[PDB]
């Protein structure tokens, strides 16, 4: 292989695995963040659902 | 000029005209939390894969 074929080709190598690196860095600071605030989609732990709750009058009136 | 209610029907639900306003916040509840904001868009393939380790997919 010639040198620009080699050259261009560590370019490109390079260009992917930087790019790869930035993303490893950015996931472990989302996880840090989401793990502590709770308001992202992981970390995101079950609560009890309210559709179970039922609404209609009741036997008796305080409640 | 009193006629006894036949069977069933004290048991009724009926309607009620009151002047009375409609409780609006019976319960006295406070603000319900602002829901998780919400993730939205088109699925794209991950970007160079797993990106776990070497691996290239
Ligand atoms: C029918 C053929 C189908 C076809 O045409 O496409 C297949 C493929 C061509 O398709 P292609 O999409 O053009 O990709 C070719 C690119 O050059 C290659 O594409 P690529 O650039 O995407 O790279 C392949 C890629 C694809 O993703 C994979 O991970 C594939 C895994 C390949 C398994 C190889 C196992 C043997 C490892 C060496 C031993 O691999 C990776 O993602 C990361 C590298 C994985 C390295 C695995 C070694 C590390 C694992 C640790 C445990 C083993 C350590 C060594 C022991 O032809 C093949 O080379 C076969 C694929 C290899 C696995 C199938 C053959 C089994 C070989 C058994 C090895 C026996 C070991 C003896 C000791």
């Amino acid at each position: 292989d010639g040198p620009e074929k080699n050259y261009e080709r560590t370019m490109a190598i390079l260009q992917i695995e930087a790019e790869k690196a930035e993303l490893r860095l950015k996931e472990l600071e989302v996880r840090r963040l989401m793990r502590a605030r709770g308001d992202g989609p992981w970390f995101h732990y079950p609560t009890i659902d309210k559709e179970l709750i039922d609404h209609s009058p009741k036997a008796t009136p305080d409640n | 000029g009193w006629v006894r209610p036949d069977l069933g029907d004290l048991s009724k639900v009926t309607k009620v005209k009151t002047d009375r306003p409609l409780p609006e916040n019976p319960y006295h509840s406070r603000a319900r939390p602002e829901p998780n904001p919400e993730v939205e868009g088109d699925l794209k393939p991950a970007r160079h894969g797993s990106r776990l380790f070497f691996w290239t997919m």
